[PDB]
């Protein structure tokens, strides 16, 4: 039932939330370090010992990451080619 | 002062920015990049002045 003018706003919101996840995760830090934008080990060292680091874990969430970059619930339109001119009262 | 005259004559002013790891570049001063070291010399606004 839905029309394609439907599903044009449809994908509108989708992709301004999906804009939204990229940012928020993009450009997001605790003291200029980006938590989410990219993957790697935060270890923390919890003891006066060498090697007592509990290590925190991170995955890029961004829309690739997720498999969000390709979200198409528009449908089809078929597209009609009509020449356009000026006429001339030239014979 | 250093480096050697060959190399410090091809060198030109270029100004200094330094980025992280994270993402945002923080930015320095003047330097003379004499071959491929970095000089600490300054520029002044007026005239052309390299210091």
């Amino acid at each position: 039932t839905n029309s394609q003018s439907d599903l044009d706003s449809i994908q509108a919101e989708i992709t301004q939330r999906l804009n939204e996840i990229d940012r928020v995760s993009g450009q997001t830090q605790f003291n200029g370090v980006k938590v989410l934008a990219q993957d790697n080990t935060l270890t923390i060292q919890v003891g006066a010992n060498d090697g007592e680091t509990i290590d925190i874990d991170l995955k890029q969430i961004n829309s690739q990451t997720l498999g969000l970059d390709s979200l198409n619930v528009q449908k089809a339109y078929d597209v009609k080619d009509t020449a356009v001119t000026t006429k001339a009262y030239a014979n | 002062g250093g480096v050697d005259a060959t190399d410090a004559n091809g060198a030109e002013l270029v100004k200094m920015s330094y980025t992280d790891k994270n993402g945002k570049t923080i930015e320095g001063g003047y330097a003379l990049k004499a071959g491929d070291k970095y000089y600490a010399a300054d520029y002044d606004e007026a005239t052309g002045a390299i210091k």
